[PDB]
């Protein structure tokens, strides 16, 4: 199975 | 920044005449990923060639297996024809039962 | 009996046409098992090995959303990196991403990786400690700062040590019949004369899995390396691999040479001779 800071 | 494909033309199973098989051209070591690959029978572009899903090695260079179902005969000549931004003209490599 | 899961992503911008081409592939060891291709009709993560087809639609649904979101992030990063390198919207560029985990013979975590490239060169990579990043150049440094301030490494590590390892173990179980096999190489030797006093000996290994293999020429029991011509191990197209090695010998000296063949599916190395 595969794996926006203010 | 750019790398030239290595090229191998071979068969999936050892070639026997009148025996169904697959003709492969394996292109690896290349960058960028845009690449034209054609299988030829007696100098003519074969119509139904498929390729594997684009993937790449640790050095980031790309590899693909292009292949086509085929029935080898005594007289039919096969080759792989490749083009890529690194080649100033297409490269042709012939299928040789022993390579 | 070590095993590894690896995923490979490639995004190529297509200036003057439209959105980037985005291709994803997944491996367990040397065996491919899924794919996503932005061009293809389906718009789904798609099975590529018999043993992953037993996963229910909910797996496909989740794999397809996650891979899609990766795709969008890569599409936006192409734009930013074009800026970072003062490149132009007329040129085509490539982002590549490689990640996954190794487990030992027992199923437990050994090693985790993740690395990214731009236009075929190193860009940024997760280090061994899984807590810090190496940046290959000035632009990648800007990225590294953002990733340090986002605590991205922490989320990488949690996947690589957690879900990566769990799903790998599952897949090794569901696919034990293919994945845990060792097909020894079928071997033979050929002989082409090429002058009056000279011939090629070529040593062959076909039908083997896994791909890891060694082929070595000897002359009277001593390893050559100077005149061995040898091709890259290439895939056969049915999940097995092939490889050969050649050496040019004086004609009449053929029995002095031996080809030595090492593979995990062979109790003991093989010795081939033109006999």
């Amino acid at each position: 199975a595969i794996m926006y800071p203010k | 920044i750019q790398r030239t494909p290595k090229i191998q033309v071979y068969s999936r199973h050892p070639a026997e005449n009148g025996k169904s098989n697959f003709l492969n051209c394996y292109v690896s070591g290349f960058h960028p990923s845009d690449i034209e690959v054609d299988l030829l029978k007696n100098g003519e572009r074969i119509e139904k060639v498929e390729h594997s899903d684009l993937s790449f090695s640790k050095d980031w260079s790309f590899y693909l297996l292009y292949y086509t179902e085929f029935t080898p005969t005594e007289k039919d000549e096969y080759a792989c024809r490749v083009n890529h931004v690194t080649l100033s003209q297409p490269k042709i490599v012939k299928w040789d039962r022993d390579m | 009996g070590s095993h590894s899961m690896r995923y490979f992503y490639t995004s190529v911008s297509r200036p003057g046409r439209g959105e980037p081409r985005f291709i994803a592939v997944g491996y367990v060891d040397d065996t491919q098992f899924v794919r996503f291709d932005s061009d293809a009709a389906s718009q789904r993560m798609e099975p590529r090995a018999p043993w992953i087809e037993q996963e229910g639609p909910e797996y496909w649904d989740q794999e397809t959303r996650n891979v899609k979101a990766q795709s969008q992030t890569d599409r936006v990063d192409l734009g930013t990196l074009r800026g970072y390198y003062n490149q132009s919207e007329d040129g085509s560029h490539t982002i590549q991403i490689m990640y996954g985990c190794d487990v030992g013979p027992d199923g437990r975590f050994l090693r985790g990786y993740r690395q990214d490239a731009y236009d075929g060169k190193d860009y940024i990579a997760l280090n061994e400690d899984l807590r810090s990043w190496t940046a290959a150049d000035m632009a990648a440094q800007i990225t590294k700062r953002k990733w340090e301030a986002a605590h991205a490494a922490e989320q990488q590590r949690a996947y690589l040590e957690g879900r990566c390892v769990e799903w790998l173990r599952r897949y090794l179980e569901n696919g034990k019949e293919t994945l845990q096999r060792t097909d020894p190489p079928k071997t033979h030797m050929t002989h082409h004369p090429i002058s009056d006093h000279e011939a090629t000996l070529r040593c062959w290994a076909l039908g083997f899995y896994p791909a890891e293999i060694t082929l070595t020429w000897q002359r009277d029991g001593e390893d050559q390396t100077q005149d061995t011509e040898l091709v890259e191990t290439r895939p056969a197209g049915d999940g097995t691999f092939q490889k050969w090695a050649a050496v040019v010998v004086p004609s009449g000296e053929e029995q002095r040479y031996t080809c030595h063949v090492q593979h995990e599916g062979l109790p003991k190395p093989l010795t081939l001779r033109w006999e």
